[PDB]
């Protein structure tokens, strides 16, 4: 019994970008929620099928902790029942999602003057990605009908595009450190409550 | 027997302040949250602010910044603290009581309510 | 690489259009698809959009009367135009969207009326 | 939700000068998203550049873009019978966004 | 189709430094990694360091950290690895290869290789 | 931004007949949904909650069914005192509770 | 870390059928074991990665499998030209990048 590892995914030096999203599971620990409480920087608390203010009186087996780096103007994306480039080719949350999804800003945090190009995301897929998925891959998408092999040319173009963060740059395209905590529930005994 | 007693309305010019109160009784203050719901005949009901039972306040993006919402236990009252009133601000503000069974959130008992209006 | 684009005509105000657009050398069902036209004496105004996976997006101005759909097999990007009002008298183009790259290939364009 | 206006709204010039086309925005967007575009009448637009200062593929060396911020410019070095046109300038938010054309006419 | 060249080497006594240089063309350069994979004669292979698209985040091997830079320009196509107090068993042929991975989930895998440069450290 | 949509804006029936209003919603939430009734000018109140729990203490004529992105609400024979504007409101989405619009039945 | 291959020194006639191995301890990550060819005097080209694969240009007569610990390459008949010395590397995460040593085929 100690306290969850939420210190470490809120206060990482160095954060994911979007499409290889790193993924942390949470067990047999003491639920300490006090910190996302007063912080008074978070500037989306979100919760989906269970409200914040009872988050300390519901048992959860497993707590999986998500973490991206997405531009502010696509916040909203991160939400069941949403489309675009993010919510279909690069992250997913089912229709049923269980969960609290938190996002504050960084503006000063991971840009650097000249721009802070680490920072990538899928552009071309041919599908839908499916709900909680990561598809990665740096197979050249094939846009026309002649199959392309590795060269880069017309109708064949690379699946990543990088981000162009920068010190003087609007709010809606500065970035943004999102989590998402799936309290996803099993039928299993719930090993861990409280 | 759950009242909701809210007090404080009256005719207040544009960008002032109030402090409105909603005295409870016949149950413990310190367990239940305190939301603040407001009626106006343009939107209907509308959810404006709400408090927990750890000092967590949410409020909407218009309200962010503007209003505050504030706890007593030991006086049974609950506050809302409005800054920089605008012309569209006009409602009925009805204190609610937030109760649950499981997942689903639900409000149980409603108060009565007092006019504010912006001149 | 060609689009050609079928469909127009003289539509009373008020009853409903198909247009297509046959495309070669660019595969429909894998690529974003634009609807962008064109009003006399005035520039160009997007219209819809489609994604690789089926999303859609429409402008302000054609919401709920606009349906834009594709079919792989014959390779034809169309758009359903309902509830037909005078103001949308112009040249339809379709294009093909790199985002980055903005679009590069597009169609000599469709003609609708409406009176 | 991004409003485009291109000034001025018609030039005149002379074949060989230096043209000056700009695109100013509401707010400040990623200059990644910005594309030039060439319309000549009754035909089909074609691309000149995308982002900021790359040449198109098929595009003459003459029309070189700059600027970065919310002040864009499109220069051609020596103007040609064939670069009198409507120019548009496209942006990319959520949907593409497109301004209000930009016609060169011999002085 | 991939194309990579390298330019430097030679002969050089122990205690000076050397620059090489690897052109690359006929893909993106600024969106993929780079290598630098070096042989001694008639031994095998071993990886020296590594380079991301931004050019920050480089990672060197165990053996050569210490006296080795990797350098990366993307206005110029051009890789570089500077090279300081040389030793005697730095003599090899310097092989400049292109990551085939996302560098984020998954680095290392070379793709394309170039064709080397002999370099010989004595006097 | 949930929107929420509920039909018909007016429904009058005589003393005895049967009462449905319907509730939509503009994404699939479930069955998170919370039924209300306010008198004219007087305190909202709760009746049904979770679209098929019965709030503690209600009459036994109301009634709730649905699930998904819509939900009914069924009165079996209808009295002089069920003369009010209903209102229907999700819980999938918190902490921005949006309503909907209201329905007044109007009594002949 | 460490990585073996044997026999070193292969001796098969052309055509028939070959064998290879790039058995070490410490596991791969996932499948993360890569095959190299080198012909002499020339800069090494890849043939299989991930374990089972090809790479953009490489013939169906090569073929790998392997899970775990020991790992195989597959070729069919020896065309005059695929006599030569691979090399397997491991890949994946972290400054291990390693490579083996030399598995040098003779012709006779
Ligand atoms: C991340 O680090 C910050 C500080 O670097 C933490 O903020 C502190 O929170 C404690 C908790 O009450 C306060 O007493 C401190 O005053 C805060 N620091 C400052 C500078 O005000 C933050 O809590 C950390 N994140 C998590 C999840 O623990």
């Amino acid at each position: 019994t100690n306290l969850c590892p939420f210190g470490e995914v809120f206060n990482a030096t160095r954060f994911a970008s979007v499409y290889a999203w790193n993924r942390k599971r949470i067990s047999n620990c003491v639920a300490d929620y006090s910190v996302l409480y007063n912080s008074a920087s978070f500037s989306t608390f979100k919760c989906y099928g269970v409200s914040p203010t009872k988050l300390n009186d519901l048992c959860f087996t497993n707590v999986y902790a998500d973490s991206f780096v997405i531009r502010g103007d696509e916040v909203r994306q991160i939400a069941p029942g949403q489309t675009g480039k993010i919510a279909d080719y690069n992250y997913k949350l089912p229709d049923d999602f269980t969960g609290c999804v938190i996002a504050w800003n960084s503006n000063n945090l991971d840009s650097k003057v000249g721009g802070n190009y680490n920072y990538r995301y899928r552009l071309f897929r041919k599908s839908n990605l499916k709900p909680f998925e990561r598809d990665i891959s740096t197979e050249i998408y094939q846009a026309g009908s002649k199959p392309c092999n590795g060269v880069e040319g017309f109708n064949c173009y690379f699946p990543l595009q990088s981000y162009g963060f920068q010190p003087t740059n609007g709010v809606g395209y500065q970035p943004y450190r999102v989590v998402v905590l799936s309290f996803e529930l099993l039928h299993a005994p719930a090993t861990v409550c409280g | 027997e759950v009242q909701l007693v809210e007090s404080g309305g009256g005719l207040v010019q544009p960008g002032g302040s109030l402090r409105l109160s909603c005295a409870a009784s016949g149950f413990t203050f310190s367990s239940y949250d305190m939301h603040w719901v407001r009626q106006t005949t343009g939107k209907g009901l509308e959810w404006v602010s709400t408090i927990g039972t750890a000092g967590d306040t949410y409020y909407p993006d218009s309200v962010k910044g503007r209003f505050t919402i504030s706890r007593e236990d030991a006086k049974n009252s609950l506050y809302l603290q409005m800054n920089s009133l605008r012309a569209g601000d006009t409602a009925v503000y009805y204190c609610a009581r937030g109760d649950s069974s499981g997942y689903y959130y639900y409000f149980d008992y409603w108060g009565q309510g007092t006019l504010l209006t912006v001149s | 690489v060609q689009l050609v684009e079928s469909g127009g005509g003289l539509v009373q105000p008020g009853g409903s259009l198909r247009l297509s657009c046959a495309a070669s050398g660019i595969t429909v069902s894998s690529n974003y698809m634009n609807w962008v036209r064109q009003a006399p004496g005035k520039g160009l105004e997007w219209v819809s959009l489609i994604y690789s996976g089926g999303s859609t997006y429409y402008a302000d101005s054609v919401k709920g009367r606009f349906t834009i759909s594709r079919d792989n097999s014959k390779n034809t990007l169309y758009l359903q135009m309902n509830s037909l009002r005078a103001e949308d008298t112009a040249v339809y183009h379709c294009a093909r969207d790199l985002v980055v790259y903005g679009m590069d290939v597009w169609g000599q364009g469709t003609t609708v009326t409406v009176s | 939700e991004i409003v485009l206006t291109q000034s001025p709204g018609t030039l005149s010039l002379s074949p060989g000068e230096r043209a000056t086309l700009s695109c100013r925005a509401s707010q400040s967007v990623s200059s990644s998203y910005l594309a030039w575009y060439q319309q000549k009448p009754g035909q089909a637009p074609r691309l000149l550049i995308y982002g900021a200062s790359s040449r198109a593929t098929g595009i003459p060396d003459r029309f070189s873009g700059s600027g970065s911020g919310t002040d864009f410019t499109l220069t051609i070095s020596r103007l040609e019978p064939e670069d009198f046109a409507v120019y548009y300038c496209q942006q990319y938010g959520s949907s593409p966004t497109f301004g209000q054309g930009t016609k060169l006419e011999i002085k | 189709q991939v194309q990579l060249v390298e330019s430097g080497g030679g002969v050089v006594q122990p205690g000076r430094s050397l620059r090489l240089s690897c052109a690359a063309s006929g893909f993106t350069f600024s969106s993929y990694g780079m290598h630098w994979v070096r042989q001694a004669p008639g031994k095998g292979l071993e990886w020296v360091a590594l380079i991301w698209f931004d050019g920050s985040n480089k990672y060197y091997a165990d053996s050569v950290k210490g006296r080795f830079t990797i350098s990366r320009d993307n206005s110029k196509n051009t890789l570089y690895l500077q090279m300081n107090s040389l030793r005697a068993e730095d003599t090899a042929v310097y092989y400049c290869a292109r990551d085939g991975l996302d560098l984020e989930w998954l680095f290392g895998l070379f793709d394309y290789w170039g064709q080397g440069t002999l370099v010989t450290v004595s006097s | 931004d949930i929107q929420m949509t509920q039909s018909p804006s007016s429904l009058s029936a005589a003393v005895g007949d049967r009462v449905t209003i319907t509730c939509r919603a503009s994404q699939s939430i479930g069955s998170y949904l919370n039924w209300y009734q306010q008198k004219p000018g007087k305190a909202p109140k709760l009746l049904i909650y979770a679209a098929s729990s019965l709030q503690s203490g209600v009459p036994s004529r109301f009634s709730g069914s649905g699930s998904g992105t819509d939900f009914t609400l069924t009165i079996s024979s209808l009295q002089p005192e069920d003369f009010a504007i209903y209102y229907c409101q999700q819980s999938y989405v918190s902490p921005t509770y949006t309503f909907g619009p209201g329905t007044k039945v109007d009594i002949k």
